[PDB]
């Protein structure tokens, strides 16, 4: 009776569900956990909020069009702004969450198109300056607005060739990195589960993002005749098994 | 030992394996006995040679300096007249070992090294003098050297190595990251700062490799080049990521040039062209 | 295979790690998918 | 001195205020002193920067 | 201007309040830290990890 | 070896230690607890920060002078605006705690003076106005600064009247509640733990002030001849047992 | 194997381990776990690198 | 480990004292002093 097309997924007093995914995935086959004695270093008893942080925020949407190249949204960067989970990252030292990616985007029978949703763990930008320019921190650091990939470039950001992923590398290979597609005729949702992924046990969450998330379209959207051309692209996040330590006064970060 | 193929016949079911839905993000394991009729064949293969310890197990050149024994009265500035010379020790300095590296995320090992020393003599002269290099290693935090007989040189704690110009020099380095693995990439900064540098140039400060020449200076001047190879032993990689695909441009850094050529060949006719 | 020093970083190569589990690559699905099953069910 | 491993900030205030008694005007220090805990640990060893000839 | 006992002394004021005594980075290798024993030895070595006991002593 | 006179106390990542203390009260002789599951109504699991919020916070210092009447701060009111602490409070619609109140004030063996540290449940404040006139939202919200009982009256704001606690009883009989004197000649500081009283389970934090905390002068301050007559009071609290529930978006409160 | 931190809470006692009397000549070994709530980790280390016979052994 | 020398001085480094004992240079008082206790008492 029941199928991989529908679930549920509730954390804290948020609960989503959808009734045409395609199964989720689970970043090289492992839950997030929290940090065991035997692998921690810092001293500190942390906070663990629980509930009011581990649960989904949803991000402002997107519009997926004819011409768009696609999305890059980082974590935790993403939610600083986002009720209690913010609050925590700014007036802690350290800390280290997991997360729960929902991408969502419905169409009909009629439309077609296939974006690829996938997870990239330590994503280095590259400046599209070349040479050895760096990337500003306010630009690997867009909020909850992201980076949009067919926006122009400007002094200090990143280079945004859908195709070499921001990085160098071509895009057909992302797939190596846990992924999945929302393909309009069998997917209406993505859904990928995030364990922490880093060389330290614990880390800086306001200087350093451990994984960026991105929504790029492969085979463009196509709409019925006379249709709007256009479908909202929507992006949900909730952190899980999330851990604050060294907590003092509020920091103060670039702009 | 192993099948490489079991023995599959003829198929009329509705339990159909070739038929799966990518987006799930999954790969799943279709084997030829799946599609065809296949016979009984081993493998009469372990997969040794593709081992990450064996990948990257092999010494790769990772840099090329130059020093020089020549009279050192009148250089105000010794280091430049490379009188003696630095190295900020790196791995992305030359790319061939460096896309090899960036195939995995998190990398974590012990360090093999072997110098080579190399004499040249472009110049008029009437032998080839027999000089002994001495490579220190300088971590950060050590004085640096600034004469070519700095009292640095004594190296009473920087570990070093002496060695004759043509023959080779080799040790090995534990594992020397401050972290549980080395970072091959570094979505951060050392601190929130708008201008601070942006990627693993931040987390690779590992010092440097101070080389000169022993020997007092003879009537000619000789030019000798040193090469530094890495060989990593002890192997362990996390995250496999996309293989570097366009051209380098700096240490440290993903960036790649402005204007360049295409990576993927373009058919000489159609998409339909064998 | 006598070790001649005495840290552990001077011993040579260590030896195929004969594990080779590529599933956390190729299937790192939360509900398990056999294969000649429906993919999505 | 590394900016990514910087180790933060040391400070000491009032808490309410230093009280003198009567007949005493002299001025009032403090000694301070550092230490490692049983914790520490040290690793690379290499030469130093607080000697010198050359 | 020079090294001197007073460099040890921290001074304290009379009914001053919620005011700052003293401050300082945690650069052990370095700054205030770097002629004392832990610094000293500290910089013997390049990587360092653990607890530091800092004290005050009233006079 | 031991004795009341010194003491240590320690909350998260903060200490304080005291050599000339006279006890501790634990009001009610009941030590704050957690909110146990046959007392609770509220279905929604809590988050328990721990110590990211149950620390010490130190208000800013009162100056003691000849003619100072008292002050009066109230909970969780004082600490809206305290780190972590003051984020959950906005934050969730309903959130109990318990806390442990630090009062220190020193001099020399030559003063003399004597303060009344109590903390009152339910402190309902008057209107000067007398009638049936209300005391305005924003002058039983004072904040960290506390209300000062020397300080002229104001239109909505309560009566300030210290012999008569600003609620019509007499300041003598204030010892009902659980109280300790700071008396220089012997004191040095007054601690006071308080556990949770309220008629339910859980509460809203910011419309409903739990307790109030009051330091009133009751023989006035002498200093020594010729020395400064005024003499600072300080006041540091930490929460303990904290419990939030109902995370939504942040509470707007009057101005 | 060795501890580097044991487990420690909250604290509220007679029994003050950070106030000392440094004129007495000694450095009482006062740790994390004596004045903040500390978890659980351990040493991984044996400081074999800093024993004077490896100090002065090159 | 096989020594090809005859004398002591031949033989290489000793290896970790694995003693480590501070308290003879952190704790060199007369009256035992017990963390927590009074100092001075
Ligand atoms: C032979 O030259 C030396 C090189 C090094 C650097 C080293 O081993 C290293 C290797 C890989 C990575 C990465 N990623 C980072 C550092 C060290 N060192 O780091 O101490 C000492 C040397 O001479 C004692």
């Amino acid at each position: 009776g029941y199928s991989d097309r529908v679930q549920q997924i509730t954390l804290g007093n948020s609960t989503i569900t959808t009734q045409e995914a395609a199964n989720a995935v689970v970043c090289y086959a492992e839950w997030p956990e929290y940090l065991p004695d035997v692998d921690a270093s810092d001293v500190n008893k942390t906070s663990k909020p629980d509930t009011s942080v581990c649960r989904f925020y949803t991000l402002d949407s997107k519009t997926w069009t004819t011409g768009s190249k696609g999305w890059c949204w980082k974590l935790p960067d993403a939610l600083k702004d986002m009720g209690v989970f913010g609050q925590n990252m700014f007036f802690h030292s350290l800390g280290r969450s997991g997360y729960t990616v929902h991408v969502q985007c419905n169409a009909t029978k009629f439309h077609s198109g296939c974006l690829l949703v996938v997870v990239i763990p330590e994503h280095q930008l590259a400046s599209h300056e070349g040479g050895n320019v760096s990337v500003k921190y306010t630009f690997t650091h867009p909020g909850e607005r992201g980076i949009d990939l067919s926006s122009a470039n400007e002094v200090g950001g990143p280079v945004k060739d859908v195709i070499y992923n921001m990085n160098g590398t071509l895009l057909g290979n992302l797939l190596i990195f846990p992924h999945q597609f929302i393909n309009l005729r069998t997917n209406n949702t993505a859904t990928i589960v995030i364990p922490y992924i880093n060389s330290v046990p614990i880390d800086s969450m306001t200087r350093h993002n451990n994984v960026s998330l991105m929504v790029i379209p492969i085979a463009p959207l196509t709409v019925p005749t006379g249709a709007t051309p256009s479908l909202p692209i929507t992006v949900t996040i909730a952190p899980m098994c999330t851990e604050f330590s060294g907590i003092r006064s509020k920091s103060i970060v670039p702009q | 030992q192993t099948v490489a193929s079991i023995s599959s016949g003829p198929k009329h079911t509705q339990k159909v394996p070739i038929l799966t839905a990518n987006e799930t993000g999954a790969t799943m394991p279709v084997l030829p006995s799946d599609s065809i009729e296949t016979r009984t064949t081993y493998m009469h293969f372990n997969g040794s040679e593709t081992d990450v310890e064996c990948f990257l197990g092999r010494a790769a050149c990772v840099h090329v300096t130059e020093i020089q024994n020549k009279d050192a009265t009148g250089i105000d500035n010794h280091r430049e007249a490379k009188l003696f010379n630095d190295w900020k020790i790196n791995l992305s300095s030359l790319v061939q070992l460096r896309k090899k590296l960036e195939l995995f995320t998190y990398v974590r090992f012990d360090s093999e090294y072997t110098i080579l020393a190399t004499a040249s003599q472009p110049d008029s002269a009437n032998y080839s003098s027999n000089l002994v290099v001495q490579a220190m290693y300088v971590p950060p935090g050590a004085p640096n050297p600034k004469e070519w007989d700095d009292y640095t040189w004594q190296s009473a704690s920087n570990p070093s190595v002496f060695f004759k110009v043509g023959d080779t020099s080799r040790f090995s380095v534990p594992y020397v990251g401050l972290a549980s693995a080395y970072n091959c990439f570094y979505d951060g900064y050392s601190h929130d700062d708008a201008e601070t540098q942006y990627g693993i140039t931040v987390l690779n400060h590992m010092g440097s490799m101070a080389f000169r020449i022993v020997n007092e200076h003879d009537e000619h001047k000789t030019l000798v080049k040193i090469r530094v190879y890495h060989r990593a032993k002890h192997v362990e990689a996390w995250i496999p990521r996309a293989p570097r695909a366009l051209p380098y441009t700096s240490i440290g850094r993903t960036n790649y040039p402005k204007n360049t050529e295409p990576v993927i060949k373009k058919r000489k006719g159609d998409i339909k062209s064998y | 295979v006598i070790n001649y020093y005495k840290d552990a970083a001077s011993t040579s190569s260590a030896g195929q790690s004969l594990s080779m589990d590529p599933s956390k690559f190729t299937e790192p699905v939360k509900d398990l998918m056999l294969k000649g099953a429906p993919a999505l069910n | 001195p590394d900016t990514y491993t910087s180790a933060g900030f040391l400070s000491c205030w009032y808490q309410t205020s230093l009280i003198l008694p009567p007949e005493t005007t002299g001025q009032v220090y403090l000694l301070s002193f550092i230490s490692a805990c049983p914790d520490f640990k040290l690793r690379l060893m290499k030469d130093t920067q607080t000697i010198s000839q050359t | 201007t020079k090294d001197e006992v007073n460099s040890y002394l921290i001074p304290l004021n009379a009914n001053r309040q919620n005011e700052q005594v003293f401050g300082t980075n945690l650069f052990i290798g370095d700054g205030v830290f770097k002629t004392t024993l832990l610094g000293e030895i500290v910089q013997y070595y390049t990587h360092w990890s653990g607890s530091l006991r800092f004290s005050l002593m009233y006079t």
